[PDB]
């Protein structure tokens, strides 16, 4: 259902925002840390202890899932389809 | 639209 220009930003698209997500936690009152974290939501596996301390990383983190769980949904209606 | 979402709430934080 999703051709391999969908593929060439997914690989991008959540490893941006990882370094983002340690920049905004960081410096308010690591790197691979925040890499585990927001992969493991994509596929659905409990890796890592990181948790979002920072207030802004998990008002974050709540829309971040709600963007994996669409993917998951709707591929699973194409094949269907 | 969540992009943007915590560099409004970064600057609050400070006060």
């Amino acid at each position: 259902p999703f051709q391999s220009t969908l593929w060439l930003l997914v690989g991008l698209s959540v490893h941006v925002v990882a370094v983002m997500l340690y920049l905004l936690d960081r410096f308010s009152p690591t790197l691979s840390s925040a890499m585990w974290f927001s992969w493991g939501v994509l596929l659905n596996s409990g890796i890592g202890e990181g948790a979002p301390r920072s207030f802004s990383a998990r008002i974050l983190g709540m829309v971040w899932a709600g963007f994996a769980m669409i993917i998951v949904a709707s591929y699973t209606a194409n094949l269907a389809a | 639209a969540a992009m943007a979402l915590s560099l409004i709430t970064f600057i609050s934080e400070h006060l």
